[PDB]
């Protein structure tokens, strides 16, 4: 699934600025 | 056509009164950001309690006013690692931005000041933590839900565009909840007053507009740009361009290709398009219309802005709150004493702060 895909990209958790 | 005369005279007297609104509003922004406040109160008037957040030069804490017993969030920013860091400008620019501005959306500085080793900006403390988390936990909002939050950004971003100011990091993680369930915008570090073009390489990757991406001069539409990824995220509880990798989200993003849940309405669907359009002839909040595209489309007529804005609508959550100092709804770290050296460092670069 698409959810699963996301949750495979480890970018899940608060992102930080460039 | 698609309203009759009475709607499309009210819709019309409507547009008026928020040109008459915002051009008061620009001259009192102006008046404060010509003559700022400086050094209002000082350390040892507060009790410190606990850590709410922290980034690579400073942290932010609760702590309590000794004469008044109320609660604040103090911004301690080492004014040694600011400079190492490159961020002189940015922490300048983010104090001047937030005493002179004033929208019921944008957080209220109360106190500033310094010292030899620190600056400090105090603000008010908005106790239901970072929206991130509740999407995190809830999963993803409902289109009702997503909507209420969006009209409360649609109005900030028409506040700041129109004293000429692009945002540029707009994201779940930067947007509070406050005790009555609405929105506080709280960081200012890379917004910049930009009537015309800029081009500065800033942002969080999920959230960059192409424009940015490609490295072209840019203006406010990034700021509508980000709106749709924002819009996207409530509703689906992921953004529309993930990977692990940075530069594989960059390929995504130009592409000008989007995909969307089965869930998400046709008016959604229609909205997100306008605004995650590659194309700036095209997007929304950039064309002849300004904002009123997208206050006026489909996917918010049953939005009452005025009300919005008077904070009269009903919020469809309220965080949980126990009572006045509450921190609960934020993460836990770990404590670390303030010192303050016996030399003043780096007097020269902040003086105006
Ligand atoms: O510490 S913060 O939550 N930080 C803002 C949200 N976190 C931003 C962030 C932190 C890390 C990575 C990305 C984004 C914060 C700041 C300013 C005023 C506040 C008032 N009341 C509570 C918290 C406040």
């Amino acid at each position: 699934t698409t959810y699963a895909d996301f949750i495979a990209s480890g970018r899940t958790g608060r992102r930080n600025a460039i | 056509g698609h309203m009759g005369n009475a709607a499309a005279a009210k819709k019309g007297s409507e547009q008026e009164s928020v040109k008459e609104f915002l051009a008061k509003a620009k001259e009192e922004f102006l008046k404060k950001w010509e003559s700022p406040s400086q050094n209002t109160a000082q350390l040892d008037h507060f009790d410190r309690i606990k850590t709410l957040g922290t980034g690579s030069f400073g942290r932010v804490m609760l702590v309590k006013h000794k004469e008044t017993g109320n609660h604040y969030a103090m911004k301690i920013l080492d004014k040694q690692k600011v400079v190492k860091l490159k961020q002189i400008e940015h922490t300048l620019n983010e104090k001047r931005i937030l005493q002179a501005v004033n929208f019921p959306f944008l957080v209220k500085l109360e106190f500033s000041f310094k010292d030899n080793s620190n600056l400090y900006m105090v603000m008010e403390y908005v106790p239901g933590g970072e929206m991130f988390s509740h999407l995190r936990r809830i999963g993803r909002f409902s289109e009702p839900h997503a909507r209420f939050y969006a009209a409360q950004i649609v109005l900030t971003f028409e506040y700041l565009h129109s004293l000429d100011l692009i945002y540029r990091d707009l994201k779940p993680e930067n947007l509070l909840i406050d005790q009555q369930g609405y929105i506080q915008v709280t960081d200012f570090g890379f917004a910049k007053r930009v009537k015309g073009r800029t081009w500065t390489l800033c942002g969080t990757p999920e959230y960059l507009a192409p424009e940015i991406i490609l490295s072209k001069g840019y203006n406010k539409a990034v700021d509508w740009w980000a709106l749709g990824v924002l819009i996207y995220e409530m509703a689906a509880g992921y953004p529309p361009f993930f990977a692990d990798q940075p530069i594989q989200i960059y390929e995504k993003i130009v592409s000008g290709k989007v995909r969307f849940p089965s869930h998400f309405s046709s008016d959604l669907k229609d909205l997100l398009r306008n605004l995650l359009q590659v194309d700036l002839t095209k997007r929304f909040g950039n064309l002849k219309n300004g904002v009123n595209d997208i206050k006026n489309h489909k996917w918010f007529a049953t939005t009452d802005w005025i009300a919005i804005y008077q904070r009269k609508v009903e919020a469809p959550f309220i965080p949980k709150f126990k009572g006045p100092g509450d921190t609960s709804n934020f993460d836990d770290y770990e404590e670390e004493e303030i010192r303050v050296s016996i030399n003043e460092k780096c007097g020269k670069e902040f003086t105006e702060f």
